[PDB]
RNA sequence: GACGGAGCCAGCGAGUCUAACCUUGGCCGAGAGGUCUUGGUAAUCUUGUGAAACUCCGUCGUGCUGGGGAUAGAGCAUUGUAAUUAUUGCUCUUCAACGAGGAAUUCCUAGUAAGCGCAAGUCAUCAGCUUGCGUUGAUUACGUCCCUGCCCUUUGUACACAC
RNA sequence: UUAAUUGCGAUAACGAACGAGACCUUAACCUACUAAAUAGUGGUGCUAGCAUUUGCUGGUUAUCCACUUCUUAGAGGGACUA
């Protein structure tokens, strides 16, 4: 809302922020991403 | 024995016991001008003891300097009159 | 209500027993200060004096003191019940005394040395330096001296 | 006979019972007028319902309250709470309902407790403490 | 419209009544006063020592106008108190007996109190008079 | 020395360590319209209102 | 206005006080208008009470203490430490000297008076432990409104206490200088002096 | 706030037979207590258990001081066959440390904490303890899982007297 | 979701039991029942004092009369988050 409000060039676009992240498995778990699962549901392929 | 404290002593104040006339007349001209008077003004001013604040007080609320607005004991509360 | 100036013959501390008694303070508990004198029976010789207690011992007469003092040396003269007295149907003549300053300490060394020389449990307690009053010596009186 | 109720107000352990009847206005406390309850100020916490209603309302009434029980706070409690409601009893079966309404409703604005009791009662004490909740002390080593 | 000892305050009228007690000067004093404690609890005999006999005497009136009996244990209790046992957990002691047992008495020879049936001490008709009249006076001294 | 004044609106959740400290959304009563997250130390309401000493800052939401 | 007359003779100090207006002690409750908002709904006034002694439950709820008349606050602030515990008719009286010497000097309502002091003295800002752990600092944070009220009304009553102990002077007349410094603003007062610190100290650790 | 005077309010409970309990009242004693009687086998009598903190008037006046009251001397009483290493109570005198407590650590969310005393238990006597009772009556959360632990699920384990 | 394997429910499980809860005691409400000199209150007799103009404060066991708000209980009601 500010940049906005504070910007030339109405309508403009605020453009997005692309990086492709790569975690081993010790930091992708402590860092509260694909944490640990059931023996029957590790089978689960999909996301959410 | 070890006591974990500091123990740093004062300064011993000496606030009088009997007066005179120095003491009498700074008393009843300087009595007035306290908005404030009880025994904690006359010892904090005067060096007068807390024994000669409350005769003190009784004596010139007698003759109408200090008017009172509460006389509790422990607590005697008087403002000047004019 | 009462205020009288004063004249200066005020006097800061003075001399009675051996002792230098505080003046600016009231005259009961300024008495205190004596040894073997306390709170009961200073205020009572300063009633038998008829001395006004709302005085300052500082602000008093030598004749005044004199009279306190001659009471509390022979205080059952004046009709003082003989049961205010710290030593009363003493050990030897069965009189009433009234020990003070110096003659409580002395009174006092004298009965613990009556104690020891018979070998006396109290005795031998006061020697060794322990409790003497049967109070338990295991968690008290550690740091004692 | 003579119109005439009687109530009581109640507090921890004390209550004072009021009888009201039709007088010419005195309120005694066990033997005494009301301005000698003895703590010189819930003297002015018992004041409070005739300062509130207007002292009008006590001219053609006689109170008189015996207090029993508790101490000296919980004593005018029951005191203060037994006048309030002994005035709106003497209001519901003498004076018609809608005095009795303005003068509940004035009383409960003012304090809840006026007319009701406080529901708040001691706990009982339990073993291995100096009180309900406490503990005495715990020691490990 | 009349007076009695219940429309004043007990400070008021104890006080007044002691001093015209002591005004007076003929109940007694017993001899032992001057000296004692009036408790066994207590730790200091009394402040004022000009009096207080006629203090106590008065309470003691104003009391027994109040009840109907009471005796010397009664009024021991009540003057008792909390004795500093030093470095033991205070106590309720109850206070000195031979004190309010000679008030008592000179309240009686003076004619103030009588004994009663049913034990104990009781107002008299003439004590009733003169504390109601004590108390008339302790009222209308605020002219 | 200025200060601002801001008014609650939302009472988002507990926060930090030891539950202590509340999350809320207030909004700016003058320059109205804004509206901040701010951390909250005692027990707090909407419809409360907090004084700003500093404005221009936002708390680490949780969610 | 007339005197009303009954059997038992009740006097016209009482009657004044009552019936034309509802006053405190001998104070009056209107002309208390708060200085600063955001303790508006949160100091209780308008809602007057003849004495400070209210034997009310503020404790089973959460914010209904904010309805608790601000001086029965004061009062119950005034007594701890232990010996103290108990002993509300101490600190009413307590109040009512302070009330009158907070006249007598300060001519302004002491009513007034208090309200601006716990304005005055009220901590906008303080710190508080947050972190994941190991990693964990005093970061700063606002205040609530209820516990600035609470935090002022606790220095008022420790300053006061801890001046007014091991000296001649009175709790009263030590509160009444506490009182009237932090409505002033002095940096002189127990109160002021804390809440400057508090707030230095969480400016620095933003 | 200590002291001295006045004011002056509770509740839970116990109590004598082949016995000697709770004791009013009167008298004596500064006091403790003694003595002559009395009531009660108890909602009736002790006991309104006239408790204490509390309030009001005064004394004191920031002084290890009239704060505090251990440590000691002497005497008077009571319980008990017997108190001597004091059974306890009382009187006077002596008047020590202690100036709010370091590293640490306990209990507690409303009539609760805390302060205040009272009854009963043990008991011939001996409360600073406990079990309950009531009197005065705050502050501060009404939340979190950071420490200390508990519960359920998933997960890993070379553990099974089981971290 | 609950203080609660407490419930909603989902469902290779169905139907049960124990515990929890329900239960018992106690504290709080009943100017509605039963009543009661071993608890009270009011009035009337006798009586003390002050006022006196009706009144105010009290005492009074064989003065009785009446009642049960306070007190005691027994049977019941009441809250079940309405
Ligand atoms: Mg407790
Ligand atoms: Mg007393
Ligand atoms: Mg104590
Ligand atoms: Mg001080
Ligand atoms: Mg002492
Ligand atoms: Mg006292
Ligand atoms: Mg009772
Ligand atoms: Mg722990
Ligand atoms: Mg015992
Ligand atoms: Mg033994
Ligand atoms: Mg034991
Ligand atoms: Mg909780
Ligand atoms: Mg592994
Ligand atoms: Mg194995
Ligand atoms: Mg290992
Ligand atoms: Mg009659």
């Amino acid at each position: 809302r500010d940049l906005s409000e504070a910007s030339v060039y109405p309508e403009y676009a605020l453009p997005k922020t692309y990086n492709k992240l790569h975690y081993c498995v010790s930091c992708a778990i402590h860092a509260r991403i694909v944490r640990v699962r059931s023996r029957e549901d590790r089978k689960n392929r999909a996301p959410p | 024995k070890k006591k974990w404290s500091k123990k740093s002593m004062k300064d011993r104040a000496q606030h009088a016991v009997i007066l005179d006339q120095e003491k009498y007349d700074r008393i009843l001209k300087e009595v007035p001008t306290y908005r404030y008077v009880s025994v904690s003004v006359l010892v904090d001013r005067l060096k007068i003891g807390g024994s000669l604040a409350r005769i003190a007080l009784r004596h010139l609320e007698k003759e109408g300097i200090i008017k009172p607005i509460s006389k509790h004991s422990k607590q005697a509360i008087y403002t000047r009159a004019t | 209500s009462l205020v009288v100036q004063e004249q200066g013959s005020f006097q800061h501390i003075l001399r009675l027993l051996n002792t230098n008694v505080d003046g600016n303070i009231k005259i009961v508990y300024a008495l205190t200060t004596i040894k073997g004198v306390g709170r009961r029976y200073s205020n009572l010789v300063c009633k038998k004096a008829d001395v006004d207690l709302h005085k300052r011992a500082g602000e008093l007469t030598q004749e005044e003191l004199e009279r306190i003092v001659q009471i509390m040396q022979n205080p059952t003269h004046y009709k003082i019940p003989a049961w205010f007295l710290n030593r009363q149907n003493d050990i030897t003549d069965g009189k009433d005394y009234h020990t003070l300053a110096n003659n409580v300490e002395s009174k006092l060394r004298d009965d613990l040395e009556r104690l020891k020389k018979i070998r006396a449990h109290r005795g031998i307690r006061h020697f060794w330096g322990l409790r003497v009053r049967g109070q338990h010596t295991k968690t008290t009186g550690r740091r004692r001296a | 006979a003579v119109p005439s109720v009687q109530t009581f107000g109640k507090k921890k352990s004390a209550t004072a019972v009021a009888h009201v009847k039709a007088g010419k206005g005195l309120i005694k406390v066990n033997g005494s007028p009301i301005t000698l309850v003895e703590p010189e100020i819930l003297r002015f916490k018992v004041y409070e319902p005739l300062l509130l209603v207007g002292l009008d309302k006590f001219s053609n009434i006689d109170i008189r309250v015996r207090v029993t029980g508790g101490g000296h706070v919980s004593q005018v409690y029951a005191i203060r709470q037994a006048i309030a409601k002994g005035l709106v009893a003497y209001h519901q079966k003498y004076v018609d309902e809608q005095s009795k309404n303005e003068l509940k409703k004035a009383f409960t604005s003012y304090d809840r407790t006026l007319l009701i009791a406080d529901s708040r009662r001691p706990e009982p004490k339990k073993f291995g403490g100096k009180g309900a909740r406490s503990r005495f002390q715990k020691s490990y080593r | 419209p009349g007076v009695s000892v219940r429309d004043v305050a007990a400070q008021d009228f104890i006080n007044a009544y002691a001093s015209f007690l002591q005004r007076q000067g003929k109940l007694e004093v017993p001899g032992y006063v001057d000296i004692v404690k009036t408790s066994s609890g207590n730790e200091m005999p009394p402040q004022d020592a000009e009096g207080w006999f006629y203090k106590r005497a008065a309470s003691v009136a104003r009391h027994i106008y109040m009840r109907k009996q009471v005796g010397v244990g009664k009024l021991n209790k009540l003057y008792g108190g909390a004795k500093s046992r030093g470095v033991r957990p205070y106590k309720h002691i109850d206070a000195s007996g031979s004190i309010n047992r000679k008030v008592l008495q000179a309240l009686e020879k003076i004619g103030i109190v009588e004994i009663s049936p049913k034990g104990g001490r009781r107002i008299s008709e003439n004590g009733q008079r003169d504390l109601d009249r004590i108390a008339a006076q302790t009222l209308e001294e605020d002219e | 020395t200025p200060v601002t004044l801001a008014k609650v609106i939302k009472v988002l959740g507990r926060t930090g360590s030891r539950g202590g400290v509340t999350q809320v959304r207030v909004e700016f009563l003058e320059d109205t319209s804004r509206t901040i997250v701010r951390n909250v130390k005692g027990p707090v309401r909407e419809n409360d209102i907090l004084v700003l000493m500093e404005s221009e800052r936002e708390a680490r939401r949780l969610r | 206005f007339t005197p009303v007359v009954l059997a038992t003779p009740i006097p016209e100090e009482v009657q004044q006080a009552q019936t034309e207006i509802k006053l405190f002690n001998k104070w009056s409750f209107e002309e208390v208008e708060v200085k600063d908002a955001s303790l508006v709904d949160y100091v209780q006034v308008r809602q007057p009470i003849f004495v400070a002694h209210t034997a009310g439950r503020y404790a089973n709820k959460r914010f209904r203490k904010a309805q608790c008349p601000i001086i029965e606050r004061l009062t119950n602030s005034l007594m701890m430490n232990g010996r103290n515990n108990g002993k509300k008719l101490k600190a009413v009286r307590i109040i009512k000297h302070t009330l009158d010497i907070i006249n007598v000097l300060t001519d302004q309502n002491p009513i007034q008076v208090v309200v601006d002091a716990i304005t005055n003295t009220g901590p906008r800002e303080d710190t508080t432990r947050v972190g994941g752990g190991g990693a964990a600092r005093r970061q700063a944070v606002d205040v609530s409104p209820l516990r600035r009220v609470n935090q002022a009304i606790a220095l008022l009553t420790i300053g006061a206490r801890e001046a007014a102990f091991r000296n001649i002077k009175t709790i009263a007349e030590t509160l009444a200088e506490e009182l009237i410094n932090a409505a002033k603003g002095s940096s002189t007062s127990y109160a002021i002096k804390k809440k400057d610190e508090l707030e230095r100290v969480a400016k620095s650790n933003r």
